């Protein structure tokens, strides 16, 4: 399996709002669960009087959504990362090795 | 300079193929456009799928990082197959690459004009220089099982 | 994580024999005598319970 | 649609290349033996060009004494027949325990 | 109806309009979400 | 030219140790046969599931995979219809033609920790249960956590998932004779056939207590070694013992993990063995006439 991260932050003013994209709750996140496709949203981010600027995913990523994390320290600015999961069966393209240094691509 | 319409993948290997011939999988050939001009005979066949997609009977360049001498740069013929994100070809025409199947990838150059493609095939495709010119003698030897292979049935009797 | 249900090369299933083998290894037997008492006579279905971490008694703390 | 094709060669007097869509090993073998059992088929067997298709190539060289159209239906009747004196050796065997 | 825990606080707070994020009988400051009722399929294959 | 006669003869009989002979026959009908029955033949097994609610410490996807591992019971698996074939019912549900449905759900409320276990799936059918000592473990629960989700087996073909295949190790050998040549055994010393016994990997070659004679023993476990061949090659005596392995009279040992009966793997192999070469002859019948 494989687990990643994306963290952002926060700091007329800038939150986590809805900015209204389709699988999200109503605090700019998605929900636990969510099979999240590419080149949508995973933060939602957004200021006052509809101004969305948010982070969206590239074409290489994907995943469903497992968990969600909110910290701030002490300077007075919020923290978010969400983490995707996704599992991944080798494929015909995947470089094993052994204990020798006898490494090699599966062939079929 | 970079240069836009091309493709780097990692290979493996598969002997079940031809010589000048290379393998591409659904999911990089359904997106990879190559331009072609309307013809009288297929005028039902363009407008109901000019931007078509990568099908057979095409030809792409070939390369593998770095250049090490003229042969490889060989292009070869196309063959779709269904295969996992990665291509394949042959495992005996690796000896102009100088690569093995421990990772190295290769480079892909797609053409889309004509006066691109018909030289392609004329003086750059594997069925033309058969000559290696460094040595003066064959360029595409036996590999490792075939020569193994050939050894073998001439020699157990 | 946890035992494996079926064998990876040959197919035999070996997830309810994991509770009787740590029965079995806690009197004086051997580890290459308590695969024996299980009815395995392959080596293909015998590393599966010979090698194999027990995560899940490390991960159950929290 | 057109699970078996027909093709004959035209180099060969009395010769074909029989091809199925959408097999395996399992019957390229098992017919390849069951010609070379027989008297009148002086070539036969299987091949598979490409793996990543489903499609064997069956090659048969027959004699003038039978059309090679004719020599297939006999080979696959005799499997045909021989699987239904298999299971009746085998139903009584099972019924005796 | 979305929930957000604690750390190690074990306190369910929801978070509208959170510029600071807090629970309330606590003074720590990480909020993990609490996994919903939502139904997900996988298949084995 | 015509069809052949092969003969059997079982051994032992019991559930998952099917044990027969099979002679008069070459061996690519004990290999085409032995490729049916650990690929070809359908049973059922849980394909698609729904997990409504899960707070142990595996993930939702790893319960998925193990999940249909499980060997379910299938005595209706030729009689019903793959999903590809049954257009209807859309899926999701017991359309009790070609799905079935399964109900996990437990919690752990106690302070000692419980874990599921495979006799705890309840079906709406009760003809395909999970078989069952003390069964398949899935999770271990804490004081607090849960689970319940919703499972849906059908009946699929073994090519496609290694979770279909109710043939653990269903293999055959040729059943070799071996031959002693009497006229060069009284050549060799009592320490030379000694050394040649013990030089044996398998119990194959014993030895009289009377007279001293290398007495074959048990020769179906043989196993191919080619250890007592060359023990007497670099010896005083080339060429004693000739082993050439025969062209029939193999033997099976076929395993049926407990889905299927261990009778009715070899029959319903042979009854689709007997319907895969059937519409090879009727769709190259019209070419012919
Ligand atoms: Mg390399
Ligand atoms: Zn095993
Ligand atoms: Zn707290
Ligand atoms: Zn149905």
């Amino acid at each position: 399996e494989q687990i990643r991260s994306y963290k952002a932050e926060v700091d007329e003013l800038v939150q986590f709002g809805k900015t209204h994209v389709d699988s999200l709750e109503d605090d700019g996140f998605p929900f636990i669960g969510a099979n999240m496709s590419t080149g949508d949203i995973v933060i939602g981010r957004c200021t006052e009087s509809g101004a969305d600027h948010s982070i969206k995913l590239k074409h290489t990523e994907r995943g469903i959504v497992q968990k969600v994390v909110l910290s701030s320290n002490d300077e007075g600015k919020n923290f978010a990362a969400v983490s995707l999961r996704q599992v991944r069966s080798p494929c015909l393209g995947d470089k094993f090795s052994s204990m020798h240094g006898q490494k090699g691509v599966l062939g079929y | 300079k970079r240069s836009d319409h091309t493709f780097r993948t990692v290979v493996v290997g598969d002997p079940s193929l031809k010589l000048n011939e290379i393998g591409i999988p659904e999911s990089i050939a359904k997106r990879l456009q190559v331009s072609e001009h309307l013809n009288q005979c297929n005028k039902e066949r363009l407008v109901t799928s000019i931007f078509r997609s990568l099908m057979d009977g095409d030809t792409v360049l070939m390369n593998r990082p770095p250049s090490i001498h003229q042969h490889s740069l060989i292009a070869m013929t196309v063959r779709i197959l269904p295969t996992t994100s990665v291509v394949s070809l042959n495992p005996i025409c690796c000896l102009p690459f100088r690569g093995d199947f421990d990772g190295d990838c290769l480079h892909g150059y797609v053409p889309q004009s004509i006066q691109a493609k018909v030289e392609l095939d004329e003086l750059v495709a594997l069925d033309k220089q058969l000559i290696n010119r460094q040595n003066g003698r064959n360029l595409l030897s036996l590999g490792q099982d075939s020569l193994t292979a050939a050894y073998l049935v001439n020699v157990e009797k | 994580m946890i035992i494996p249900v079926r064998c990876f090369t040959c197919g035999k299933v070996i997830g309810n024999k994991w509770d009787q083998y740590l029965d079995l290894l806690q009197l004086d037997y051997t580890e290459g005598d308590a695969l024996d008492a299980l009815q395995l006579v392959r080596y293909c279905c015998r590393r599966m319970l010979m090698t194999h971490v027990d995560l899940i008694e490390k991960l159950l703390n929290y | 649609t057109k699970k078996v094709s027909y093709d004959r060669d035209t180099k060969i007097i009395n010769a074909a290349s029989f091809t199925v869509e959408r097999e395996d090993h399992t019957i390229g073998n098992i017919v390849r033996m069951q010609l070379h059992r027989d008297e009148n088929v002086l070539f036969a067997g299987y091949q598979l060009p490409h793996p990543l298709k489903y499609k064997i190539i069956v090659r048969i060289h027959t004699t003038s004494q039978s059309s090679p159209m004719q020599a297939y239906n006999q080979a696959i009747n005799d499997l045909d027949k021989e699987l239904d004196y298999l299971k009746n050796q085998f139903e009584a065997e099972v019924a005796k325990f | 109806p979305v929930t957000y825990v604690c750390g190690d606080c074990g306190q369910e707070n929801t978070l509208k309009s959170g510029d600071v994020i807090q629970c309330r009988e606590c003074g720590y400051r990480i909020l993990y979400k609490k996994r919903t009722r939502r139904v997900v399929q996988y298949e084995a294959r | 030219t015509y069809q052949r006669f092969p003969k059997i003869k079982i051994r032992e009989l019991k559930d998952d140790y099917a044990k027969f002979e099979l002679r008069e026959t070459d061996v690519s009908m004990a290999n085409a046969l032995r490729r049916v029955m650990i690929s070809e033949v359908p049973t059922v097994a849980i394909d698609l599931v729904e997990i409504e609610v899960n707070s142990s410490v595996l993930n939702d996807e790893f319960i998925a995979h193990r999940l249909g591992l499980i060997p379910l019971t299938s005595e209706r698996a030729m009689s019903m219809r793959f999903s590809r074939d049954c257009d209807a019912c859309d899926g999701d549900g017991q359309c009790e033609f070609c799905s079935v449905e399964f109900r996990l759900s437990s919690k752990c409320v106690t302070d000692q920790t419980l874990d599921v276990t495979s006799r705890d799936l309840y079906s709406a059918d009760p003809t395909v249960t999970p078989v069952d000592h003390k069964g398949i473990i899935i999770v271990k629960l804490r004081r607090g956590q849960e689970l319940k989700l919703r499972a849906i087996a059908r009946k699929g073909i073994g090519k496609d998932h290694a979770k279909w295949s109710p043939a653990a190790t269903v293999t055959f050998m040729y059943e070799p004779d071996i031959i002693i040549n009497e006229d060069m055994m009284d050549t060799l010393s009592d320490e030379e056939k000694i050394d040649l016994i013990e030089s044996s990997p398998t119990k194959v070659f014993g030895m009289d207590p009377v007279t001293r004679q290398v007495v074959v023993v048990d020769p179906e476990a043989y196993t191919y070694d080619e250890e007592v061949i060359k023990k007497a090659e670099a010896m005083g005596k080339p060429g004693l013992i000739e082993i050439s392995p025969k062209d029939d009279s193999f033997i099976f040992t076929v395993e049926s993990t407990g889905a299927v009966k261990a009778s009715q793997l070899v029959l319903n192999a042979i009854d689709l063995l007997k319907q895969k070469l059937d519409a090879v002859r009727l769709s190259d019948d019209t070419v012919e006439a």
